[PDB]
DNA sequence: ATGCATTTTTATTTTT
DNA sequence: AAAAATAAAAATGCAT
């Protein structure tokens, strides 16, 4: 249930559609966090910026 | 249950670059029109 | 719904290029004067 | 949330062009006036 | 996805 | 000798 959509012009939104997924990303009153989208944010940020640079360098 | 979905979003803005390019274009067209009389 | 965001905003510093091309225009026009006058 | 600004470079040769063209301007001024002598 | 709370079934202790 | 009352283990359900 991880998906993405072109929600606007030059705008793509990724979404984890499974209802409990926040409880996994952030942990809970009973569970440690097991973050899974944050570690990908750290990757795709770099790739996106450097590829947009390479479009103009 | 509750629908505690998560989002991540990637988006870009080109409209400023668009206008900067229009400004450069018309400056070079100025050169074009003076070179035509020269 | 927590939203993470990456924004990219695109720039060109054309204010130098404009001044260059305008300097070229103004330089060429001196020739036209020297020819005709 | 995060933003980055991404820059294109735009540039021109005109520093040589001025020197070259002004030399040609001076050429025309010179031989034009001398030809009247 | 990971876990906790309630219901049901069971083997043992105790009363009759 | 029967079987009422109980704690522990397994299954269903909801909770973050």
């Amino acid at each position: 249930n991880i998906r993405y959509k072109k929600t606007g012009d030059l705008q793509y939104t990724i979404t984890s559609h499974a209802a409990y997924s926040g409880f996994l990303e952030f942990g809970t009153r009973y569970m440690e966090a097991e973050p899974f989208m944050w570690p990908v944010y750290e990757v795709i940020r770099k790739s996106t910026v450097e590829e947009l640079k390479a479009l103009f360098e | 249950m509750t629908e505690y979905k998560i989002k991540a979003t990637i988006e870009a803005s080109v409209a400023k670059f668009k206008r900067q390019i229009d400004s450069a274009v018309k400056s070079v067209q100025r050169f074009k029109r003076v070179a035509d009389q020269t």
